[PDB]
This record gives structure tokens, C-alpha cells and sequence, in this order.
């Protein structure tokens, strides 16, 4: 128990923190990842003076604060304001003091050696906590799908990515990274649904245009038929009431913006789009391991939630795959947590105990030890 | 947010009906005053006038 | 359900700020009308004994 | 109690003072805010020879001096004459003396920097008050109906105006200002009174249109089957006993002079009226705080009693707002004092403490200090 119910997980993302305790079933604590820095000398009444906000309260006080982002693309770019969201994360959101709980957390995938020994210098230097471990995401996301080897697309708020794993070592040069993820998304809605002839003037009719993506779009598959009968116009349409009466009308733009995922060239991106970068990313891969990667297509990340996106990408790949080839595209629902779920299997297993990074072995072997 | 906006919609209703009542009380103690008021400033202008006449 | 339970206490908190108002303004009214007949009932006392000296 | 029972509050308004010790519950002084200079030279029986008039001698004795209003539309346009009114305030009304009184002043929504630099140059350097503090009018009023954000629509006697408040702070940018107010109100009734076939040729009749507008003047709601109404002739008329017999009847007009507040084109007004104006407030502040300043419409002013101005402003910006949107009037029974009371409160308060200028903060900082 007194590191059974004490190991936390904690899962750094480029839009969003997912936390919580290994053993739990989802995280606990969900937030935005910012830190907002007040424009203007204030209080609000009843608090203090407040040098720094950090999540939630960064997002609903935007206005008199400057907001920044500590993780671009998945990698962690201001460490003095990651320290800030940890901080926040520990104390604040669970409550819990770092000093007596073993800590696992996560990088992305070819995450810099560098910041991995860093953020291991952060945790046992400035809090203290007993024992860490890094696990890298698309690892754990595959692992919470039962398997050890798959290739996993990965795509959140600021990055997608292909890493092919294989008995559980994730493969170097053959994961992929594309840019373009559901902040990008967000914004390209916003721009169609203007396009519509439309206005998202106050910052209360913008916030929800990345609640409209949220709930109503759809990855259609033959998109190309798909536009054909949005001429005809069926009852494929959809009024979405607004924080007032304001019913919008979305009918179309509504897998429009998905098709984004498939073409960059919507957004005026030159790279080439998720199905053929999963494909890009198997044959770069061993030969003899290629049949194993394609029967097991583990999808992860908030961007990979939009209904429809497995037939697609079922479809994308069985039509530039070898026939000789079974395909298979796993998409479990729980998976805008894959990533945190598989840290908190593994953390609270049993056989996990052995890997965890103690201040023993740091104090002793410098950042390098948890490295690997 | 039902058992809340019913809730919210019996209390307000039942505020309704206490102001209400303590109002037909106090226009009714009304014009009971303001009638009282004019019976005295009629005999008021009498005796005024009565003074002047005997002055 | 709803629509109708929250129009229900949309209209009678409507209502109910009506009525409250109405007896602001009707006790008001008030403090302003008594004292006004204690003002003139004062000063008929006053000119009630005057004229009884002037005679 | 020190200053407990010794702080001051002054409201300084175009038509009226209101003045008195912060702990009260309502202006212990008001008075027209006038200041009377003698057209003669000459005395009144037993007194000397005035230089000088202020408030309700200035008013009774008008026929033989020159009165002149030092605010112009809540903004100080002439220094002399103020420093005259606030020394009657302090000496004669309250008969306190300023340098043992800390003192809390109002001002006017965009009142210019150097105006707030200048009361506090009089305040300190000229009556020698231990400390003040100047409040802005509509942040009083809002805060007196217990709140923080909303917008409030304040109207007395020169200006009417909407200042969106979040979170304690006015917002510059939003604020609108409508220059007609009670005095233009009490005019237009006059000339629809004497249109209605009468004479107010003596200034005994001058002064008591005003006490008809105050009395029986009426804000209806659907103020065009209101007019229909007047014609099937109801018992709707109202006649008023003048300072003689002379019962004058208004029936009518009694509602067409605040239509003058929705209708500013009643009296050859080119400007928008006040429900557009609190509208076009709102659609000028950010997007997120749009849904609270519509469920918090605060009215304070003189002019805002009217009866069912409130049910006219209700109907007025919920037909003209999203109906996705909740809107809320509040229109307290004390609003002719709310800016008052709203000092008051904040002034006998156990954190304002804190905040009052003293004259430490002044012979060492210059008017810049209060002027924030």
C-alpha cells in the first residue's frame, strides 16, 4: 500500500494535464496546460495579490493575464514554467504532498536526452518525491490496449505521431511526426463556420467553436460522396444553440474539418496526412515485423475521438497495404486517457516495483541513472 | 438543473404571496390615514378661517 | 417539463418584483402621508387654541 | 471609530450633493449643487452683506443673484464655485470640521485624469483632510446592490450613462454617455404641459412642473397602446392641486415625458436611447462576460424612479439580446442614493482601510498618488 495507493501518474500534454493516482480507472485531475502572468497590478476581492495563475483559473481570467503554453508539440520548451504546472498539479489539483508518493510520468516520443534527465533533476531536486519513472506516451498507450507490439497513431492538442513499438522498445527511426493536431483543427472550424457566414466575435463565441468540433464532427468515410449528398441536402444538417438562443446551423463543414486530418493541403500544409504516415512509418520498419504492425493500429489522443475515424483510416491503409496483408485499426473509447490508463496499470503492477528511479540510485548515479 | 429551477420558481413564489399580503395591509391602513389626514386639514381650514373672522 | 417550470417562476418572479415594488412605492407614500396629518394636526391644535384666546 | 464614525461621503452631482457620515444608511445633507452671486448690492434684514450663495439660499433667493452650476454634466467645470460648495457641505450642512475627517469623494465615469489630480490638490492642500479617496459613481452604485460585475445604468440630473463593470473594474472602453437626463426631462414636460393648454408663468409655477414630473410621471410598458388607451379616455388623467387651488390635469403626458428616455427624438435628440445604449454597451465588452452583465442591469440615478422603468428596460434588451440569454433589471427602491450608499458601506468598511489616501502618501507622492 505505501506506494500501492501512493504511486501517481501524471501525464504533461501540450493542451491539457491528465492526472491522478495508479490504481484509479481515469485521471482525477484534467486541466489546461498554461500559466498566465498578470498584464495589470490588482487583486480580485477577497485574494491577494497573485503573481501567476495556472490552469483553469489562467483560462477563465484570460483577459488580464498573458497566457503561455510550457509544452510545444510535446516538448517541454519553458521549464520554469513547467515547474509552475507541477506544482500546481500536486498540491493543488491532488491535493497530496510530493515527498512521500513515487511519481510516474511521461515524454513524447523522440523527447531529447537532455530533458529527460532535466525534468528528473526537477522532480528529485525541487520536490522531493521518493521515486520517479518516464514512460513514453505512445508506449503507454499501447500497452493500456493489452499489446507490446503495434504501431500507435498518437494525436492530441499540439502533435500527432506514428511510433512503431516492438516487445515494448518503441522504434527510433521509424516514428513520424506531423504538426497538425486538434488546436490546429479548432481553428480551421472556426474559420469555415465563418466562412458560413458567420461570427465568432466575443471570446465566449470562440471558446465553443472547439466545443462544436467536440460534439458534432464526424470523420466521414468517402468524403467524397459525402460533400455530393451534402447538395442534395438530406437531414445530414445540425443546430448547435449557442451560450444564448443563437442556433448555428452546421451541416456540412462538420466532417470538413476532420477531412483536415487526411488532407493538409486544406489548411495550406504540404506534408502528407495521418494514413499515409502510418503506412510511411511501416515500411521504414523490418520486414518480418511489418504483418505485426498492420494487424494492430492502436489509436490515441483526443484529436482520434471524431466518429469515423477507424473505418477511414481501416480503409486508408487496407487500399495501400499488400492484399496478402491483414489490417487492423484498434480505437478503444476510453482512448483520450489510452496514454494515462496504461501508466496506471503499470505503475500499480506488481513487476513495476523493480524500475522505479529511487533518490538511492539518483543521489548516487546523477540524471543519467533513469536516462537509460 | 429541474429540482433546482422548481425549487428556486416554490420559494420566489412563496415570497410572491407574503409580499403580496403585507400590502393589502399596508394600502388599506392607507387610505384609513390619508382620509383621517383630510377630515383633520378640513377642520384645520375652519378654524383658520373662524381665528381670522374673530381676530 | 422544464420550459413550463422555469416560464412558471420567470412570470411569478416577474410577479413578485411588481408587487414588491408597488409597496416600496404604496409605504413610502406613506411615511410621507402620516406624517403629514401629524404635521397639520399639530398645527391645528396650535390654531384651536389661538382662536379660543383671540375670542 | 477614530474614523469609523469620522469618515465622509460626498457625492458630487450636477443637480444635487449628497452628503453625510459613512455608517448612515442615507445622505444626511442634499441640496442644489448652485452657487449664487448678487446681481445687487444690498441685505436681507439683519444680515450682512453675502458675497455669496450656496444651495437652497441660492435657490430661494434667486431672483436677485446670478446662480451658476460648477458640474456640467458630472464632470467640475469651475473650481471657485466647487471649493465653495464643499465648503458649505463640510462647515454649514454636516458643520464638521474637514481636518479631523477622512473624506471619500465621487467622480464621474471618464473624468480626466487631472480633474481627479485637482479635488485632491483642494482636498489635502485647501481643507487640510486627514485622508480620501475618490470612488467612481456607477462602481458605487453597483457594489451597494451587493455585486461586482454588472453594467449599470446611472442617470440624474445632467448625464445618464452605462458602465460595464467587471470584477470591480469600470471598463473604459464600453462606457457610454447620453447627455439627457432629469433637467432636459423636467423641460420637456413643461412645454407638453403648457401644450396641453396651460401657464407656468410664475416661478412658483416654474418649480412645481418639476414636483408633478417627480409625483405622477409614469414609464409604461407598450407605450403605444398606452396612447390608445389615453384616447378611449379611462380613468387614467391625474390632476395635481398647484401651490393655490388651480387643479391642473394631466391625464397623458404624465407617460410621454420618460418615452423621452426610449425616444430621445421627442426632443429633436439625434442620439440612441438609454435600452439601445445598455445594449450597444454589452456588445462592445468581451464575449465571456456578456452573459453576466445582461443578468445584472443595476439602475441608479434620480431619473431611473420613474415607475415600470425597469418592466419597459426588461422587455426592451430581452427583444433586442440573444434568447439564449437570461436578462435581470435590478432596480432598488433606494436608487436615488445608491451611488451614496454604496460609499457608505465601502468607506465604513473594516478592509478600506488600506486604500485611503493620507496626506503621508500625499506631501510625499503629489496628487499622482490618489490619481491611480
Amino acid at each position: 500500500d505505501e506506494d500501492e495507493t501512493t504511486a501517481l501518474v501524471c501525464d504533461n500534454g501540450s493542451g491539457l494535464v491528465k492526472a491522478g493516482f495508479a490504481g484509479d480507472d481515469a485521471p482525477r485531475a484534467v486541466f489546461p496546460s498554461i500559466v498566465g502572468r498578470p498584464r495589470h497590478q490588482g487583486v480580485m476581492v477577497g485574494m491577494g495579490q497573485k503573481d501567476s495563475y495556472v490552469g483553469d483559473e489562467a483560462q477563465s481570467k484570460r483577459g488580464i493575464l498573458t497566457l503561455k503554453y510550457p509544452i510545444e508539440h510535446g516538448i517541454i520548451t519553458n521549464w520554469d514554467d513547467m515547474e509552475k504546472i507541477w506544482h500546481h498539479t500536486f498540491y493543488n489539483e491532488l491535493r497530496v504532498a510530493p515527498e512521500e508518493h513515487p511519481t510516474l510520468l511521461t515524454e513524447a516520443p523522440l523527447n531529447p536526452k537532455a530533458n529527460r534527465e532535466k525534468m528528473t533533476q526537477i522532480m528529485f531536486e525541487t520536490f522531493n518525491v521518493p521515486a520517479m519513472y518516464v514512460a513514453i506516451q505512445a508506449v503507454l498507450s499501447l500497452y493500456a490496449s493489452g499489446r507490446t507490439t503495434g504501431i500507435v497513431l498518437d494525436s492530441g492538442d499540439g502533435v500527432t505521431h506514428n511510433v512503431p513499438i516492438y516487445e515494448g522498445y518503441a522504434l527510433p527511426h521509424a516514428i513520424m511526426r506531423l504538426d497538425l493536431a486538434g488546436r490546429d483543427l479548432t481553428d480551421y472550424l472556426m474559420k469555415i463556420l465563418t466562412e458560413r457566414g458567420y461570427s465568432f466575435v466575443t471570446t465566449a463565441e470562440r471558446e465553443i467553436v472547439r466545443d462544436i468540433k467536440e460534439k458534432l464532427c464526424y470523420v466521414a468515410l468517402d468524403f467524397e460522396n459525402e460533400m455530393a449528398t451534402a447538395a442534395s441536402s438530406s437531414s445530414l444538417e445540425k443546430s448547435y444553440e449557442l451560450p444564448d438562443g443563437q442556433v448555428i446551423t452546421i451541416g456540412n463543414e462538420r466532417f470538413r474539418c476532420p477531412e483536415t486530418l487526411f488532407q493538409p493541403s486544406f489548411i495550406g500544409m504540404e506534408s502528407a496526412g495521418i494514413h499515409e504516415t502510418t503506412y510511411n512509418s511501416i515500411m521504414k520498419c523490418d520486414i518480418d515485423i511489418r504483418k505485426d504492425l498492420y494487424a494492430n493500429n492502436v489509436m490515441s489522443g483526443g484529436t482520434t475521438m471524431y466518429p469515423g475515424i477507424a473505418d477511414r483510416m481501416q480503409k486508408e491503409i487496407t487500399a495501400l497495404a499488400p492484399s496478402t496483408m491483414k489490417i487492423k485499426i484498434i480505437a478503444p473509447p476510453e482512448r483520450k486517457y489510452s496514454v494515462w490508463i496504461g501508466g496506471s496499470i503499470l505503475a500499480s503492477l506488481s513487476t513495476f516495483q523493480q524500475m522505479w528511479i529511487t533518490k538511492q540510485e539518483y543521489d548516487e548515479a546523477g540524471p543519467s541513472i533513469v536516462h537509460r | 438543473d429541474l429540482e433546482r429551477a422548481e425549487e428556486r420558481a416554490e420559494l420566489s413564489e412563496g415570497k410572491c404571496a407574503e409580499l403580496e399580503e403585507e400590502l393589502k395591509t399596508v394600502t388599506n391602513n392607507l387610505k384609513s390615514l390619508e382620509a383621517q389626514a383630510e377630515k383633520y386639514s378640513q377642520k384645520e381650514d375652519k378654524y383658520e378661517e373662524e381665528i381670522k373672522v374673530l381676530s
